[PDB]
């Protein structure tokens, strides 16, 4: 019973794909009310606009142990050196559905998995570090949005991948 | 001959009956006042009939043009005898006509809402940690799991021991799933030092909020009153009570009246109707400082969200208006002072003010103050550990399906 | 003008400079600070005079006399009496009486409030006794799940796995059902947690130490408590007891002819003696101003005034056709309204004071945490290692 | 008789806004109560008239002329004033001045602050800093001791398997398997209870941390100020505190000028409102310097974000001026010194300082702020999670490279 | 002409010095006064010879039955012009003579002594406990560790397996080796209940007493000394001091009069420097309120155990003595004026009151305060580690001497 | 194995001597307290301060969970009736040490011992908690004779259960 395993952690990945793509196209990471004063405005990571207000219509990119966190929240090099490394996973598991006499593929893999893992805890603990940080910030807040809740599915299938695709290398190294 | 007294409807005196104007008149007046004057009348002898007030209001100095009005204008002014309606002690009412004794004493309160909340269920396990850090922890476990997992068969030893050492270690109790490499056996002590220390810091946090949540006090006598901060106090315009306040001269009665005098808000207001109705809008801040009787009237109506605290700040006092020179000045005083020495004026009161409030008719009905975390904050968790157990026993049914289907 | 007046404690007081002036200027306190006001209200020269029999007034109702100062100003001795001297039926005919300057009634009075220390109550003397009955439910519940779904586990192995997860320890033996694992996982988290939240209330209740009220607070907890009760002999507070007709104070009268003869005393000083020697025993029922003469004095140590009851007046007492009656009664009108009564009363009976501490409260050291909040735990210490003692031998004896 | 008073300062307010409680007291205030207390004193009819100078006073020396209500006297159009008027070597000299009513301060103030949000220095906070580098000495140790135990006396344990052991030690959690000799018990028992009281305090000291708090002020005097050369400095751009400055004698009020001659990013602000502009929008820099009575008035402000540090830099005080010698002075000087004798002087300053006031009324601090564990108080404890979890990845990819 | 300058024999400012015999004639006084006598001599030009007058006390103008003295009455004798000594503004002494300026500010302040706590070693690791509590533990352990023994004996396991299970069991940790029987499963169910209870209990008495040692209320100002309650306060039974206390209008001050005159401390005071010996001997449970000027020197010159606290109750001045119809009134106030704007003035105060003192608080950095632990309870537990390292190399040792 | 039935009597003989010590005399109370500071001395049926206000004189001292407790703290019967169970104790010792070949009845004396030695413990522990509860007591050098009679009692049971592990090898 291994081809529906396989076939988990192909539609498991595609999911993870399709996740990683509508995070990195949408907007709709949190539902903060800001300024366009507290009203709707998509805070992004790559892209903060906003859907009401006088200025609807028009918006523009974001922007000894403080410097590196703020230059990593800035630039979002750690979100994009994730999906770098999702897209190289998925080149892997490519090459491990086409290619089967290889074995440090799915070694790879697991740690591309993993590393998916760690970089996606990173990212998230440093967007929450930006948005809760901040001691001004506003009589609400809180109420995180829906692209919070597809990173944390994301994670989740991340974590069904990094088990079952390991359970098929230890089955196929005890084979 | 008849007599007629005046009569002057507040609360709950001169009260119409509910049946509207179907009876004969004057016999359809209940109340503390009418009662009072039927007794009146039936210890000496004569008419208790009532009598309408002319202008409606109790009557006032009016240095233009001079002259009186109300209830003691009408008795100065003839074609009265007998006041039964109560009114406050003031000079200029003492300089014309005289009080028989003040039958029941009084004085201004201050009144504060009474302090209703209610303990949450689920809600009150994410009290002293939010929720972000509850969600950041399960699933950095379920992380540092399949972590473990991967060093476990990388550097038995499968998914389950890797769960059942993780699960072990996020609570501190440990497991025999010991790797013979040092690498996981530093993750799980690194491990152990992030739920430890997450441990200790809900610990102290949830130390901190209960004692700030249980270490204030409720507000009671006027030095607290007068180091009062954040809330707000005041009294009403058209009364004697700011009149009182501004002849004033004690050093802390001084001290708070130059407190509201620079009255920043709307502590000055109208009515004691208006004001008691607002305050219910705002429900979170406000005190009117009213009599006492008024407020012991107003704590046992229908809402019974406000409440009688501390205590009188004077001694004032009421008392039956009579004129000057009439037949029925001593006889109504020794019969009132007997009433009063007899506690019937006592059963009045008791009959009048506790026993026909339709809400709240038992004064005692909060008063255990448990200062500890009962069966209703805590509890909460006893739902969500007994809904985590009904998931066990949910999962142990799909278990069953692993053990039987 | 001359005046009488009586040597009463909280309202008048020989002055330490005896010798240094005897007359007008020999007292000091409410009575006579009172007097001296109105007179230089009205105009008149005034001296201070002691009675001569002591008697608080009242009529002997046998020989139609009066003895006290309603006597001497009945029978002509003085126009005025500025001394103290409550309202009643009786003293109306004879004698007339202007508008109350003070309001006054009988009080309820405790003994000095402090921290009980019980044995085994101070074990858990935070949270409640539900929470640990729920507990010990919990632990049996989830011993018996633990022990049924894992069929090495009998009806011991289990039951020794669901206690050491009671006291953060995990096991020397582990089951191979993922049931298992959950329903550990989850009692290893509620025993965790419970035992955290434990642990901080019982230091908010050790930061704080606050004392609460008893349950002697108001007439109807009076009547609902098994605490004793008492009053003086024969008095005001006797005269309103012996009729009543509210339907509260009955039951009071009948818990006072039902219980000891103890419940009686003389004076007062004789009652608040008797009441100072035990935290409990009986409280009592007396004036507001003798309260709020006690709460101020050396022994700062009871000073709880409770719920009022009753009304009575302090009024002074003028005899009958004296041209000024109208005149004291507006003057003490116009001090009861404009205000110096009440701040002579702010400035005597609160401002001087032995002891200033009721004011605002303040912080002491706790100290040390002693045994009583121990000791309850080592009698269950003890008792469990003998139950288990003995269970050992009789199980290695018999099987 | 006629009597100035500039409207621009701390002194008046307006009744009202136009055209009500019209006549001749408009103004309500410090300055024109005492002058009308004075006037009640001694006798003395009340006016209106301002100088429309605008400045309190001022020697323009080279055009021989006096600005402002000094010069106004000296010239002569009236001959009693009640302004805040600063007295210096040039004014005696033209204008004899009475006894001050106010002492005049100088004083630094920085803004109040809101919160720290540190990295890995939230955890440190609590337990001190030295206490971390004496644990870790200790656990290496312990650890060394550990395993001489194991191995020099009389096993199945290397370096790797004592480390752990001593790790797993530390925290109260057990071990996988005893050493079982009579050495090592009581080394393991000293170990555990030094460990479990180390973390029992931790949790305590962060108790006591989060049940009050205190919000100490960074500095605490002018020497401080100038040594710790961290925070920016500006006093003003012309004016008394500058030529105090520029002039002084004080050993460190030169370096402090130095300090001032290196300043880069323009600190010489022109006007006051716009330093407590500046002052008030910033909170990480550039505090301000001023007199003590302006900062005591923006203390009393709806913004309600400043404080004063205490200690006067310069001593001097507002007096009044009279033009030469004449039947007045005499009188003026013993009505000033009575009042100031008198509380009622002091009774007029507390009051209209208290009474405009309405930050102030919250003293000390709020106890009703809680919330819960937010982020500032866990971004050290999910940093060094995030640290130690990556760490740990880091070393157990390098031990499998060893090993396996 | 020669002139003349009477000085009063004052502590904190002139100093006759203690040598005596050489130096005598016009250097016979050493101090700020005379310095400033100096210096005005030097500036407006003429010749001083110091004096000193004949009662010793400032004396007054009060309209008693004549018998006139002091500073002023012999200013107005007619042998004396220049009176260069501390003098305060008084409207008694004003009707006769005028003062030029106030070079210093008076005012009078608080004194408290220095708070000092130094926590000791292994005392203060049993301080958040009571002994007999430790005691109580320690023996309970070691006797459940035998009895454990015999029962385990009775129903593989030796003595050192026994102190291992007993401690860990005590201290929170699993063991390798199983408790067989439920009687042994019981006792150990039992007694790790003891160890959290015990443990839980330790932990709240820990956070509740570095609780309440954090929420404390030091004295600032004269708001928290009036509402505090705890702490004996007074001032002098007559002088400035009592005459301010006297006429107090604020109704704190009013509050803080009456506190007073309720005699429940008193005033216990009959010289200063008697008040200066019986609040160092207070141990910090009494307060009193004297001059800043001689508080200052107090600081200085006496041993660091007693300083300043809080603002300026009230604004006061100095001068000097100046005759009525004297052409030496105008050109002494100029440069006296100038001299205190200048800053030399300044100068010689910072040289006279900061330099020659013989304390460490303004001639070096204090003490910050970091909160949480500093090396003093924590002290306590690297004493227990002390301890606990004493015990383990005693264990080793007598290990090693038993194989041996 | 001599050494161990040698251990056993002398340490018997040892707890015999000190306990007698220890609850025979009277020297145990130390505090501040009045007897006007002076010293003051506890027993088991009297209390008498030495000198002072009190001196040739010694004076015959009087006095459901609470009422038990505080009954067993001032009356102090359960302590008699302990330090007379460590004399039962004893004394089974001796025939413990009379009986060498008695193979249960030795351990159940052991059992007896360190019974009466854990109701010691609770009863200076409920005394030491009744001295606590006064206001709303130290080491008086013979209650520090009852410390050592605690620790005589573990060291005795100590090697007692040291010789019944040899009574294994034996047995
Ligand atoms: O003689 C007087 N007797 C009064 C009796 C009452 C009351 F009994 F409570 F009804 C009141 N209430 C005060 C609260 O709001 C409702 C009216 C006002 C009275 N006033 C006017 P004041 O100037 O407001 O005291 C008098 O003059
Ligand atoms: O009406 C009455 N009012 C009273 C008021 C007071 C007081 F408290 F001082 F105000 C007292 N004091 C009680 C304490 O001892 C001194 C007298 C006695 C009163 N009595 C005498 P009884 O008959 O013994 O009650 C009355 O009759
Ligand atoms: O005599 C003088 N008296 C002054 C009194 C005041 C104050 F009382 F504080 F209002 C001030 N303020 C300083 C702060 O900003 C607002 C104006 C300036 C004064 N100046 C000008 P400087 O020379 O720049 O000090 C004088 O000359």
């Amino acid at each position: 019973d291994r081809g529906v395993q396989m076939l988990l952690t192909t539609v498991g990945a595609f999911a993870a794909f399709s996740l990683m793509t509508i995070a990195v196209g949408t907007d709709y990471w949190l539902y903060s009310r800001g300024v366009c004063e507290e009203v709707m405005t998509h805070s992004g990571l790559w892209r903060t606009c906003c859907l009401e207000g006088n200025f609807k219509g028009l918006c523009k990119q974001i922007d000894t142990a403080e410097y590196f966190l703020r230059a990593v929240r800035a630039s979002s090099i750690f979100p994009i050196l994730s999906v770098i490394l999702l897209f190289m996973g998925g080149l892997c598991i490519a090459a491990s559905e086409f290619y089967k006499t290889r074995h440090n593929i799915i070694l790879s893999a697991g740690i591309f998995f993993v590393s998916a893992g760690l970089s996606n805890i990173i990212g998230i603990i440093v967007y929450i570090s930006a948005n809760a940080g901040d001691p001004s910030k506003k009589k609400n807040s809180y109420s995180y949005g829906w692209s919070f809740y597809f990173g944390a599915l994301s994670f989740i299938i991340a974590e069904m991948v990094g088990v079952l695709a390991v359970h098929m290398f230890i089955d196929r190294h005890k084979q | 001959r008849t007599y007629i007294v005046t009569t002057i409807l507040e609360d709950p005196y001169v009260m119409l009956k509910k049946n509207a104007n179907q009876f004969e008149g004057n016999d359809r007046y209940e109340g503390y006042c009418v009662e009072l004057a039927a007794e009146i009348a039936k210890h000496v002898g004569y008419s208790y009939r009532l009598e309408i007030v002319s202008d409606g209001k109790y009557g006032a100095r009016d240095p233009d043009t001079k002259a009186w009005n109300g209830m003691v204008g009408e008795l100065v002014y003839g074609r009265a005898d007998v006041a039964v309606a109560p009114l406050t002690i003031t000079l200029v009412r003492e300089e014309v006509i005289d009080f028989s004794k003040p039958f029941m004493s009084l004085g201004i309160s201050i009144m504060i809402k009474k302090p209703q909340k209610s303990k949450p269920g689920v809600f009150s396990f994410l009290d002293p940690l939010a929720y972000e850090i509850w969600m950041c922890i399960v699933f950095a476990y379920i992380g540092v799991s399949v972590v473990l997992f991967l060093v476990s068969r990388f550097s038995e030893f499968g998914i389950f021991n890797s769960l059942w050492f993780s699960l072990g270690a996020f609570m501190q109790q440990g497991c025999d799933i010991s790797p013979r490499s040092l690498s996981g056996r530093i993750v799980g002590g690194v491990w152990w030092f992030f739920t430890l220390i997450i441990i200790s810091s809900y610990t102290a946090n949830l130390a901190a909020f209960l004692t700030v949540e249980r270490m204030v006090s409720p507000i009671e006598s006027a030095e607290d009153l007068a180091k009062q901060t954040e809330i707000a106090y005041g009294t009403l315009e058209a009364g004697s009570t700011k009149e009182f306040f501004r002849r004033s001269k004690i050093a802390v009665f001084e001290k708070m009246w130059t407190y509201m005098k620079s009255a920043e808000p709307s502590v000055f207001v109208r009515t004691t109707e208006e004001g008691m109705i607002r305050v219910r809008k705002s429900k979170g801040k406000y005190a009117y400082l009213l009599e006492s009787t008024m407020n012991e009237y107003i704590e046992q109506r229908k809402p019974c969200d406000t409440m009688k605290v501390g205590g009188n700040l004077d001694s004032k006092g009421y008392g039956i208006a009579t004129p000057k020179g009439s037949a029925l000045r001593n006889p109504v005083n020794l019969a009132v002072l007997k009433l009063n020495e007899q506690g019937l004026l006592d059963k009045l009161k008791n009959k009048w003010w506790y026993d026909k409030g339709e809400c709240g008719s038992g004064g005692g009905d909060s008063k255990d103050k448990t200062s500890a975390l009962s069966l209703s904050n805590v509890a909460g968790v006893f739902y969500i550990l007994i809904g985590g157990l009904g998931l066990a026993m949910l999962v142990a049914l799909i278990e069953f399906c692993y053990k039987s289907r």
